[PDB]
C-alpha cells in the first residue's frame, strides 16, 4: 500500500477476474443453452490532491 | 540542515506519484471507453534573496488523452461507438450533466436506458424505452425499438441519443470519472452542450482503452532511475551535514 | 547587501508559486 | 549570557526529539487500516515555533502543538471490510514515506548539531571558571 | 501524545469461494456460496467447514 | 511565527 | 453439488503483493532503529566533563 | 502544565488500549 | 514498583 503497489495489485486482480470469465466460457463450450459472460470494468473514484 | 535535501526528497516523492498515475492507467488497461491521464512534472523556483539557486519539482496532471480508443466488435445492438471528438451524454452523480465515451449502454426492468449505472441523457432528458423491447441504434443516434410479438413492421423512432463535440482542451474529468466542460470553455460554450448533428455513431462496437504500452513502460523506466538518483542525492547531502557539524566542537 | 552580510530590515517572505496569475 | 544556552539547547533537543518520534510513529504506522475508535490513522506533524516571551526575538524552540495532516485520506476500494463506507471505500493514512524518512535524517542531524553546540558551550563555561588562575 | 504503536491483528478470514475441480467421487461434496457443513468437533462441540 | 518543521512546509502548494 | 472438491482460496497476487510490501516496511523500521541508535551515543557523550 | 516543568502531582499513568472497551 | 524493562514492557498488550 504505497499507491503504487496498490493501484498495480488491483489491476492485477482485475485481469485475474477476466481470465477467469474467459476460462468459464471457455470450458462450459459443450453445454447446452449456455450464454457468454463478458466482464465490465470501471475506474473507481479519482482523488483530487490540488485544484488546477 | 542544508535544504537541498527538501529539493531531493520532494523530486522523489512527486515521482512516486507519477508512478501512482501511471499504475492508475495501467490498471484500466481493458475498461471500456477509458481516458488515459497525462501525467507531467513542472518546475517551480522559490523567489526570494539573494541568489535563486532552489527550484523545486511537481507533479501535475495536464487533462487526460483524447486519443480515439480501439474498436472491438460485439454483435450487440446497444453497445455504441462514438466518431473521434464525440461524447455521449449521461446524467451525472449529482443530477448534473456529464460525458462520457462508454457506449456499453444497458435496458433496466422498467426500460430506462443507463451507462454505468448513469442515466443516459437525449433531447428530450432521460430516455425511457417501451419494456422489454428489442433496441436499434442508428448512426446519428436515433433508437428504433421493437415490441416482442408484433411484427417486424412495427418499428419505430423513440428518442435521439446526445451526441457532443468537445476537444480535451475544453473538458476536464471529474471525480467520478465522468468529463465535464471547464470553467473557461463552459463560459464561451454555455452551460449545456449542444448536440452536434455531425456526429456519427457505430453500433455493435465498443471502444476501449487508450493506455499506449510502450509510453507506459518508457515512463516507469524513467521513474525508478530518477527516484535512484534523487536518493543518491539525498544520501551525498547527509553525507555532508554529518561531517560538517564537526565545525562546532572545541 | 551582500549574502552573509548583516541587514537592517528582515528578508522579504519566501513564496514558490506553482503557476503564476 | 552562557547560561540561557543550557536552556536554548535543551530545548531544541526536545523539540527535535519530539519530531523523531513523529517520524517514527508515521513510519511504523504507513499501513494501519484502523484505531482503537475505528477512525483512520492520520499523519501526525510536530508544530515548531520560538519561545522569547522576556522580551526577546530569540529564544530557543518549542513544540506548540501536534496536529493531524489535512491532506487526502487515501482511498482504497474494499466492499467486504467493515470500516468501508456506503461507496464500499476504506480510508487509509496519508503518510508521504519518502517525507518521513528525510525528517527522520534532517532531525538525526540536527539534534546531532545540538547537541555539538552544548558540549562546546559546557567547555567554554568550564574554562572561564579559571579566569586568572 | 506524539507516540502511535503499531500491533497485527487477523480480524477473521477470507470466506470467497475457492476453486472447484472435478473428482469424479459420489462423497465429495461442495457447498454454494456462505454456506457450511456441520461436523462435531475435537471437545465435543460443534464445528462448521468448507 | 513557525510550522511543521520539515515535509510538510518545504513542498509546494496552492495559494490560499 | 456432489463430485467436485472445493480448494483453498487463497490468492497469490494478495500474498507477494504483503510480502513485497512487509520487506520494505521492515527494512525502513531498521533504518529508523539505526538512527536512534546512533543518536545515543551523542547524547551519552554529553555527560562528561 | 508545561512540559519540562516541575509540579506538585505526579503523572497519570498512560495505558494504550487496542480496544475501546 | 517495576516491571520488564525494554522490549516487553513498550508493546501492546491485551488488558488483564
Amino acid at each position: 500500500m504505497i499507491s503504487s503497489l496498490w493501484i498495480a495489485k488491483t489491476g492485477l486482480d482485475a485481469q485475474q477476474t477476466n481470465m477467469d470469465v474467459i476460462a468459464n466460457n471457455l470450458a462450459n463450450v459443450s453445454t447446452n443453452g449456455f450464454k457468454r459472460q463478458r466482464a465490465v470494468f470501471e475506474d473507481l473514484l479519482y482523488q483530487t490532491i490540488r485544484q488546477p | 540542515m542544508d535544504h537541498a535535501i527538501y529539493t531531493a526528497m520532494g523530486a522523489a516523492s512527486q515521482t512516486l506519484n507519477q508512478q501512482a498515475v501511471t499504475a492508475s492507467n495501467l490498471a484500466n488497461a481493458s475498461t471500456p471507453g477509458f481516458r488515459a491521464q497525462l501525467n507531467a512534472l513542472r518546475a517551480v523556483p522559490v523567489d526570494g534573496l539573494s541568489l535563486a539557486t532552489r527550484t523545486l519539482v511537481t507533479a501535475s496532471t495536464p487533462g487526460a488523452d483524447m486519443t480515439p480508443g480501439q474498436l472491438d466488435y460485439t454483435s450487440r445492438p446497444l453497445d455504441v461507438a462514438l466518431q473521434q471528438d464525440g461524447w455521449l451524454v449521461v446524467q451525472a452523480a449529482d443530477g448534473a450533466e456529464g460525458y462520457t465515451r462508454n457506449g456499453n449502454i444497458q435496458v433496466g426492468p422498467t426500460g430506462q436506458l443507463t451507462i454505468q449505472g448513469h442515466p443516459v441523457i437525449g433531447e428530450g432528458g432521460p430516455i425511457t424505452v417501451p419494456e422489454g423491447s428489442e433496441i436499434t441504434i442508428a448512426a446519428d443516434g436515433t433508437i428504433s425499438a421493437l415490441n416482442p410479438g408484433d411484427p417486424p413492421n412495427t418499428v419505430a423512432p423513440v428518442g435521439r441519443l446526445k451526441l457532443v463535440k468537445a476537444e480535451g482542451n475544453e473538458v476536464q474529468r471529474s471525480d467520478d470519472g465522468l468529463f465535464r466542460l471547464t470553467a473557461e470553455a463552459q463560459a464561451e460554450r454555455g452551460a449545456v452542450l449542444a448536440a452536434d448533428p455531425s456526429i456519427r455513431i457505430m453500433s455493435g462496437v465498443l471502444e476501449g482503452s487508450n493506455v499506449k504500452p510502450v509510453e507506459a513502460m518508457t515512463d516507469m523506466i524513467a521513474n525508478a532511475r530518477r527516484f535512484e538518483m534523487q536518493m543518491k542525492v539525498i544520501t551525498s547531502v547527509d553525507e555532508n551535514e554529518g561531517r560538517a557539524n564537526q565545525l562546532l566542537s572545541m | 547587501g551582500v549574502p552573509g552580510a548583516l541587514s537592517n530590515q528582515p528578508a522579504p517572505p519566501n513564496e514558490a508559486p506553482i503557476a503564476t496569475p | 549570557a552562557l547560561l540561557n544556552i543550557f536552556d536554548i539547547a535543551g530545548s531544541a533537543l526536545a523539540a527535535q526529539s519530539k519530531r523523531l518520534n513523529v517520524a517514527a510513529s508515521n513510519l511504523a504506522n504507513a499501513d494501519s487500516v484502523t484505531g482503537p475508535d475505528g477512525q483512520p490513522y492520520r499523519a501526525k506533524q510536530v508544530v515548531f515555533q520560538v519561545d522569547a516571551a522576556p522580551g526577546q526575538a530569540t529564544g530557543g524552540v518549542k513544540v506548540a502543538s501536534v496536529i493531524e495532516s489535512q491532506a487526502p485520506e487515501k482511498l482504497v476500494y474494499e466492499p467486504g471490510n467493515p470500516l468501508a463506507d456506503a461507496n464500499g471505500y476504506v480510508k487509509m493514512p496519508n503518510v508521504d514515506v519518502v517525507g518521513e524518512m528525510v525528517n527522520t535524517m534532517s532531525a538525526s542531524r540536527s539534534y546531532q548539531a545540538n547537541i555539538e553546540v552544548l558540549n562546546t558551550v559546557k567547555s567554554m563555561m568550564l574554562k572561564t571558571l579559571t579566569l586568572g588562575q
